[PDB]
């Protein structure tokens, strides 16, 4: 069942289909962003791993947008 | 009993400490009673006029820093700081306040000493992380719009502000800073970025006083995450 499987980890949750339109909407133009921003980090410093690139976004984030608000990385609109 | 100079302090800071906070209380009836009260009467400076034994005490008392109040003998500084706890010289001490009409009457714990209100001098009560890190923090608490007890700023200023310029061009900072947190969360620690945080202050220190050091930021954001 998907009750196991989330928390078993191969994937992240378990959605319902009535909100799943604006859900998935939300999280993939930001998920799109996200990959046009590591374009130009990547671009900045070859070094960089793609990981310690994902770290560093989210790095660069709650120091923007303070400690207080890490949360709000899962929510797709904010 | 107590020491007269201790009880001018004591004195100066509680009328003062007393009538600061209640300014600000003065000042909030007028925010909400809609009142555009004058600056002035957030009251830092309080003028006591306090005779003992016929020589009257003349004092302003001005808070100086949100720890810190300055008890002003004729343009004197002498600098203590609250929560009442009371900061001296040597030891915590307790004060209690009785106020009269035209007399000041203050009592130590299980002492009594009485002043009446009706010469000049000063007191002298009186690492490089700390210097820092305090003495930008106060200038910067001044200038965010405290205000000032007395003329001796303009020096004041002088002095500190080469502290900081010369202390921050001094290449020691981030190695005190960065021994003195990264020692103070010792624990809870994971040893692979302990061993490269602590390695790496380590030769920062054999580095530092090179005259070309600088920090390795990219290197421990790196590590950091990949293990992130």
């Amino acid at each position: 069942t998907p009750g196991r499987m989330q928390e078993k980890g191969v994937i992240s949750d378990i959605l319902d289909w009535k909100t799943s339109r604006t859900f998935f909407y939300w999280r993939l133009r930001r998920l799109l962003l996200e990959d046009l921003v590591k374009k130009k980090i990547h671009n900045a410093n070859p070094e960089l791993t793609d990981g310690q690139i994902q770290a560093m976004l989210r790095r660069w984030f709650v120091e923007v947008e303070g400690t207080v608000k890490a949360y709000v990385w899962d929510n797709n609109k904010d | 009993r107590p020491d007269t100079m201790l009880g001018v302090v004591c004195g100066a800071l509680h009328v003062a400490d007393v009538s600061l906070r209640n300014s600000v209380s003065n000042f909030l009836h007028s925010l909400e009673r809609g009142q555009v009260l004058p600056a002035h009467t957030l009251l830092n400076t309080v003028d006591v006029e306090l005779i003992y034994e016929g020589v009257k005490y003349v004092l302003k008392v001005t808070r100086q820093s949100p720890n810190s109040y300055v008890v002003i003998m004729n343009g004197s500084c002498v600098e203590v700081d609250v929560h009442l706890l009371l900061s001296y010289d040597g030891s915590s001490y307790t004060t209690y306040m009785k106020e009269e009409v035209d007399r000041y009457r203050i009592t130590i714990g299980n002492k009594t000493c009485v002043f009446e209100k009706e010469h000049t001098g000063s007191l002298p009560r009186i690492k490089l992380h700390r210097v820092f890190h305090y003495v930008l923090d106060n200038l910067v608490n001044v200038m965010n719009g405290y205000c000032l007890p007395d003329p001796f700023f303009s020096s004041k200023v002088k002095d500190w502000v080469e502290r900081l310029m010369k202390t921050l061009r001094d290449p020691s900072l981030p190695l005190l800073e960065l021994q003195d947190i990264m020692t103070s969360v010792s624990g809870r620690i994971p040893p692979n970025v302990e061993k490269s945080i602590k390695k790496e202050m380590a030769q920062y220190a054999s580095n530092i006083t090179s005259v070309l050091c600088q920090f390795p930021s990219q290197q421990i954001a790196n590590i950091l995450d990949s293990h992130a």
